[PDB]
RNA sequence: GUGAACCGGAUUGCCGUCAGGAAAUUAGGUGCGCUUAGCAGUAUUCCCCACGCUGUGGG
């Protein structure tokens, strides 16, 4: 988004891309519902992940 | 003395017993969730829980992922102890 | 088969930090557990390589070994020395593998074989027990008014020398006189150390049951154990080098897990 | 048939959006503060982006 | 006999049902304003499209269905958005568009269904077995898909997370489980405390039938005991569906 | 409360070593440092044993490392909200007053373990305003149950009455 | 500690307390202008020569 | 000082002794900052002996 | 089953576009941990098979 990236040039690339085809669409909003609180070890990128892979696991099983 | 009054992570004469899987605190405990520990390495574990988050989850030093943590905490209470201080 | 070594443990020099050698010294029930558990096995040696498992003695090998703890100076350090042999070769890269500060110096295996034939000048020490089963072990002394009540129990209490003499010319008469039953000799033996030494050994039991299986629910019980020591030297002269072998591979006395064992 | 595409992007201090009074926009999610970004302006930095050059043919004019 | 789908659902940032003025719609309960979306909304967005038509019997003899509206577990906050159309076009100045204000809120709601003995059998459309096919379609298609609303965008269709399923004839909504509004408390989630607040109610009214219980995973236990209070903590896609299907008959 | 004043009277009877090495414990937990710990042990342990009601660990901690930075006194009915709100009245409405009014309020939306940074800026203009009274006590039993609102809104509703007074 | 010699009463000593201390290897960094010095000071040259002579002796025979 | 003097008795006496007379003060414990090993030809004190003397004309010569 | 049924408030949106928080700072001075000590010792060494009853296999 061109916002202010001349006084705030973050430029980051997107850690993470989900693709998934089926015919009933989903946001995995419900993975952090619980917010993430990051932790000594891994950093908040791998956190969110893991949430978001714990989710991905109960909904690919219990959904 | 089901583990011979020794440790079981750097094994030596024994005194004290934690407690895993902190699904109840424990006023009727199983005898397959406690860890009869050394001194030392039982500090440690109290290292690792009581700094970052307290929560349910506990340690359980069988599986080798909460290893150097608590070799490395072990050293630490090894150089720095001070009995004279308590505790 | 000789594969002796050394082990130089890592004694402290403040008493107010923990000291785990200088403690686990203090309990040969423990120091015989601790060189025990070296050289495990090849059983479960694949599975893990963290010690991290749920101790049982039943998957350690049922190798009896020997030991055993002096001091000594090199050249300018004081350090306790532990000298084993054993027949099974060495790998202690495992017992001491998350208890590096039982340790000093890393360990050193060394290739030796004998050869004596008879009377040479060139032998070295040697540990043993001074027990003797008692001639009159008389009637159980009670308590109460310093009585005697019971009947007899043989037990291996301690040697009751003279009164009239001093051990370094009655025990040196004594192993003087065992000696050509192990096939050697004697020509000259002082004493260095003697005394006793402890230890505490765990007994479990049963008394309580469990309502849906067998009694699992049981109490704990320790108990100690007494030996009488002597360490001591000698110029020997072996009579054959075809039996002393044996007596190499045995030693002067059998405590062997508790400390007494062979010539060093 | 529809294709579902979700990313995880950590950003540097940034304010790609505010509000009428400049502050970054925020939703009530799950009962805490999340910082959100709007969907068009999003909409709107894909449509300008450096690739759809071959493909940006709409226009939103009122001259 | 008689089918309480008991349903909780969060939702991510989103308005769905919209008043005369655009704002999300309000309920009041317990002494407080919370969100709603009407029950018409809903009973609509179960019809009108074909994954739940996979029904004329049900939303029309009338029609057999009560759906309640969905009351919030914990306060209204409603939100609101400032949007700019640009120019596009470069004039003498820059900014084009509307320049109005949308509004929004993400909410935790619940609801209560009702399907008695002959409200489904004289329902019978032409079979008797259709009177346990159309409620074993129905017990996950009512959590099949979310309404409608401003999806184009405000993109939410979050699936929800603990579903009940009650075989009590009695017909009692669990809304006095939220008549305290839903706090939020570090070691919890919002949903999770929700959950926790019905199972508490749910260890109530017993003292003065089953529990069907539906975790994915079960990731949430109705309880933190071995006393469980509903006994079922299973639940997996349509295994639900045919144990209501023999469950019925 | 009987158990967090034994608390607050133990952390008083700290010497000049101990809160130091609490002050260079700033923003780390209680693990990293062997002495950190025990002195926390210490202080922490004995009163368990003796009053049935005690303080949540971590607010201890967090309460024990600002009282080491920062230095106060134990005076009742100097909480947070009235000494701030106090000082807000000492200020120019149009500018001044929403910059520390927003440092306030940043407090209210945050868990206990991110709190030492915006708690460290409150008492550092606290500290330029010369405060030497705070209620550790006050201050250590509205923080235990920080996470149920209705005493967060008596404490924003104190800032109220203190600011309109 | 602070020791009484005194023996107004039993073998006490008087105050107690601790002392913290350090040892170090220690690297100090100066930089002094010169055009901006000598418009500081209008043109004297000597001073100002004074002044860096004396800075380079104070940083070093000085603690 | 007189502690534990009672079960030790180390009056040791002195080996050598720098008194000097300066305008700036200055301490050669940086002499020992390399700390002093014993050769089998030479005892300790010689050995520190020559490592001050090394230093303290270091210092007499480079300042 | 009922002043109640059965029942969408729907679609279009970059807030954007300008911004050193900068000028100045000795962390200051006071202090003894300290009074007392053989790592020794035969006359039961906790045991279990086990000797003409003190040699012999180990916990
Ligand atoms: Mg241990």
């Amino acid at each position: 988004p061109s916002g202010k990236q001349n006084s705030f040039a973050a430029h980051n690339y997107p850690d993470g891309i989900l693709v998934e085809f089926k015919n009933s669409p989903i946001s995995y909003a419900n993975a952090f519902v619980r917010p993430v609180s990051v932790v000594k070890e891994s950093d908040l990128v791998e956190q969110s992940i893991g949430q978001l892979s714990n989710y991905v696991n109960d909904i690919r099983l219990g959904y | 003395v089901m583990d011979h009054a020794a440790c079981m992570v750097c094994k030596a004469p024994a005194t004290t017993v934690q407690h895993v899987n902190y699904r109840r605190a424990g006023g009727k405990e199983i005898p397959e969730d406690l860890r009869a520990l050394c001194r030392l390495c039982a500090d440690a574990c109290t290292m690792l829980e009581y700094g970052s988050g307290m929560t349910t989850n506990r340690i359980d030093p069988c599986d080798p992922i909460w290893r150097e943590r608590i070799l490395a905490k072990r050293k630490e209470i090894v150089e720095f102890r001070s009995r004279g201080q308590r505790f | 088969m000789i594969y002796l070594s050394r082990l130089l443990i890592d004694t402290g020099g403040n008493p107010d930090r923990p000291r785990p050698g200088r403690k686990w010294l203090d309990n040969i029930y423990n120091v015989h557990r601790r060189l025990s558990m070296a050289f495990p096995s090849g059983l479960r040696r694949e599975q893990d390589p963290h010690f991290l498992k749920p101790f049982s003695p039943n998957d350690f090998q049922k190798t009896p070994f020997l030991f055993r703890v002096d001091n000594n100076i090199d050249g300018n350090d004081k350090r306790a020395i532990i000298i084993v042999q054993s027949v099974l070769e060495p790998d202690w890269d495992y017992c001491f593998q998350n208890a590096l500060d039982f340790l000093a110096a890393p360990p050193e295996t060394k290739e030796y074989n004998p050869e004596f034939k008879a009377g040479q000048l060139l032998r070295f020490r040697l540990r043993v027990n001074a027990s003797v089963r008692r001639h009159i072990p008389e009637m159980v002394q009670q308590d109460g008014q310093t009585i005697e009540t019971g009947k007899i129990l043989h037990k291996r209490v301690s040697l009751t020398w003279d009164a009239s003499s001093t051990p370094d010319q009655a025990l040196a008469d004594w192993l003087a006189a065992k000696s050509p039953k192990l096939g050697f000799t004697l020509q000259r033996c002082e004493l260095l150390q003697l005394g006793w030494v402890y230890g505490s050994k765990p007994e479990p039991k049963n008394v309580k049951v469990k309502e849906q299986g067998q009694g699992y629910w049981r109490e704990h019980k320790y108990n100690p154990l007494r030996f009488r020591a002597a360490l001591l030297e000698g110029v020997l002269e072996v009579d054959d080098p075809k039996l002393f072998l044996k007596t190499l591979s045995s030693g002067i006395g059998k405590a062997k897990s508790f400390g007494f064992g062979l010539l060093s | 048939m529809l294709i579902e595409i979700h990313m995880i992007q950590n950003h540097s201090p940034a304010n790609l959006n505010r509000d009428d009074l400049g502050a970054p926009k925020t939703c009530y999610f799950g009962g805490v503060l999340r910082s959100r970004i709007s969907s068009q302006c999003i909409k709107r930095s894909i449509r300008t982006s450096n690739d759809f050059k071959a493909l940006l043919g709409g226009v939103r004019t009122r001259r | 006999m008689l089918i309480e789908i008991h349903m909780i659902q969060n939702h991510s940032p989103a308005n769905l049902n919209r008043d005369d003025l655009g704002a999300p719609k309000t309920c009041y309960f317990g002494g407080v304003l919370r969100s709603r979306i009407s029950s018409q909304c809903i009973k609509r967005s179960i019809r009108t499209s074909n994954d739940f038509k996979a029904d004329i019997a049900l939303c029309g003899v009338e029609a057999a269905l009560q759906v309640a509206h969905a009351i919030s577990t914990h306060i209204a906050r409603p939100e609101i958005d400032y949007f700019v159309a640009a120019d596009d076009v470069p004039g003498e100045d820059a900014g084009a568009g509307h320049i109005g204000e949308s509004m929004f809120a993400s909410a935790c709601f619940y609801k209560y269904f009702s399907i008695d003995w002959e409200q489904l059998v004289k329902n019978l459309k032409g079979d008797t077995n259709l009177a346990a096919h159309t409620v074993g379609a129905f017990l996950l298609a009512a959590a099949k898909t979310n309404p409608s609303g401003k999806q184009n965008s405000f993109a939410a269709h979050n699936y929800p997370d603990g579903i009940l399923v009650e075989f009590k004839n009695s017909p009692i909504s669990y809304a006095n489980a939220f008549v305290r509004p839903v706090s939020v408390v570090k070691e919890s989630d919002l949903v999770e405390q929700s959950i926790g607040q019905l199972s508490n109610y749910v260890n109530d009214i017993r003292l003065g039938v089953i529990g069907f219980w539906f975790s994915p995973n079960n990731r949430y236990p109705l309880g933190y005991k071995h006393s469980k209070l509903a006994s079922r903590n299973i639940g997996n896609l349509n295994e639900l569906v045919g144990a209501v299907l023999d469950y019925i008959g | 409360n009987r158990g967090t004043v034994d608390f607050i009277a133990s952390l008083e009877n700290l010497k000049e070593g101990d809160l130091g090495i609490l002050r260079k414990l700033r923003g780390a937990r209680l693990d990293e440092k062997l002495p950190g710990f025990d002195l926390f042990s210490a202080l922490w342990w004995p009163l368990r044993q003796k009053n049935q009601r005690a303080p949540k660990r971590e607010v201890a901690w967090l309460i024990a490392k600002l009282f080491a930075e920062f230095r106060f006194e134990q005076r009742e009915g100097a909480t947070l909200p009235i000494l701030m709100g106090g000082i807000c009245r000492k200020l120019e409405p149009k500018k001044e007053l929403p910059r520390v009014l927003a440092r306030f309020d940043q407090l209210a939306s945050l868990d206990i373990m991110q709190m030492e940074e915006p708690l460290s800026v409150i008492m550092g203009i606290l500290r330029k305003h010369q405060q030497v009274c705070l209620d550790w006590v006050g201050l250590t039993d509205v923080l235990s149950f920080w996470e149920q609102e209705p005493v967060k809104r008596e404490w924003s509703d104190s800032f109220i009455k203190a600011y309109k007074i």
